[PDB]
């Protein structure tokens, strides 16, 4: 029953409260019929204010929980927004943990795979500088999630380009191309290779940044998913 | 070109 | 791009 | 209350009354969360961290069990025996303890390990790995049980953690574990497998190397469903 579920999700009792979301991860990793059912039982609200609580433990699976109703279908996460999200989830990648910031930073990429207006709200968030913070100084695995979202932000409109060359994306971006991992550089290619689609000064500060020669070098890698979209990105600077 | 994945 | 992953942690 | 009388009666000289006090920590230390938050409050953790380097077998099983059991709580209760300095004696009752203490150490460490990233690290910083991995081939059938999924509970963790356990040389006897003659063990060895195969694209291909696949193969026809979807959670990672 997830009237009940919902209910224990203010509970006093540490236990019944992380049992019930437990359970309601479990139902938010079911698929989209799943996650609608937890929007029509009124659980988002509830779970976002999960993001403030003192438990570090109780953050994670909140997190967790975030994430995958953020895989849902663009209405749902339009739900997720509506229901607060986006400002606890950006807080969480300044003084959370490693662990929680991971978790916070899928949850952020999904919100980001949605329409350029939901792409609108998490730029209003302020999520752009510290995801740019992060392709730097955070872990392999965090910097994968990280330029995931920043590609998921870079595939929006040319103002909301704009505003990942003002956070500083593309000093980092540039970087990345020659990163170790094929799955980092995967993305890293095709945020280039969105921004490569923008105007002329977009172009010019990509041009600015050392693309070139970077995305030069990858129009020769074994990985065919890097070599079309280094080609498109190079068609774009040389037009 | 399409900017968006899925 | 959306993406779903197995919690690693039971 | 009673338990600040039983917390000083854990350095009586009487052996009696020590193990009395023991027995009444272990009992409360069983009984849940909020019986755990009991313990520490009334300052239990330090004294009965201090009982696993004790001239008495009786007294050591006894904290040993309580501890564990401590460790079951939640991971602010688990942070609180870190920061008792737990770790450090669990790992090295592993070296020198009784096949009974070991198991209960193993179990303890389990549950740690059932913990945040940073409590997995802690144990890792603690030198767990190199042991447990050694009580995958060198210990009784009930031992390598709790050792493969303290292995798996620590496989949960962050990609480097995952590079940790590779470093201590746990994948082959992962790999050997999956057709183990008990369905208990295959269970704890397919999830610390599928945890692995959720890493990088370096950690997959030492799995490879581990013979991960053909094994796996072989479990995608088991009547387990948990040992089904692990299986093939970690074939697909393999083959993508």
């Amino acid at each position: 029953e997830l009237p009940q579920m919902v209910q224990q999700l203010n509970s006093p009792d540490q236990q019944e409260l992380q049992s019930a979301l437990r359970k309601l991860s479990q139902i938010a990793s079911g698929g989209n019929e799943q996650i609608q059912k937890l929007i029509e039982a009124g659980a988002l609200s509830p779970l976002v204010k999960l993001l403030d609580d003192a438990s570090e433990e109780v953050i994670q699976e909140a997190v967790w929980a975030i994430a995958n109703i953020a895989s849902g279908n663009n209405e749902q996460i339009q739900k997720l927004i509506e229901a607060g999200a986006l400002s606890p989830l950006v807080k969480l990648l300044d003084d959370a943990s490693e662990e929680v910031i991971q978790e916070a930073v899928w949850a952020i990429a999904n919100i980001a795979s949605g329409n350029n207006e939901q792409i609108q709200k998490l730029i209003e968030a302020g999520a752009l500088s510290p995801l740019v913070k992060l392709l730097d100084d955070a872990s392999e695995e965090v910097i994968q999630e990280a330029v995931w979202a920043i590609a998921n932000i870079a595939s929006g409109n040319n103002e909301q380009i704009q505003k990942l060359i003002e956070a500083g994306a593309l000093s980092p971006l540039v970087k990345l191309l020659d990163d170790a991992s094929e799955e980092v550089i995967q993305e890293a290619v095709w945020a280039i290779a969105n921004i490569a689609s923008g105007n002329n000064e977009q172009i010019q500060k990509l041009e600015e940044a050392g693309a070139e020669p970077a995305l030069e070098k990858l129009q020769s890698s074994p990985n065919e998913e890097v070599q079309k979209n280094a080609q498109a990105a190079l068609e774009a600077l040389n037009s | 070109r399409k900017r968006k994945r899925k």
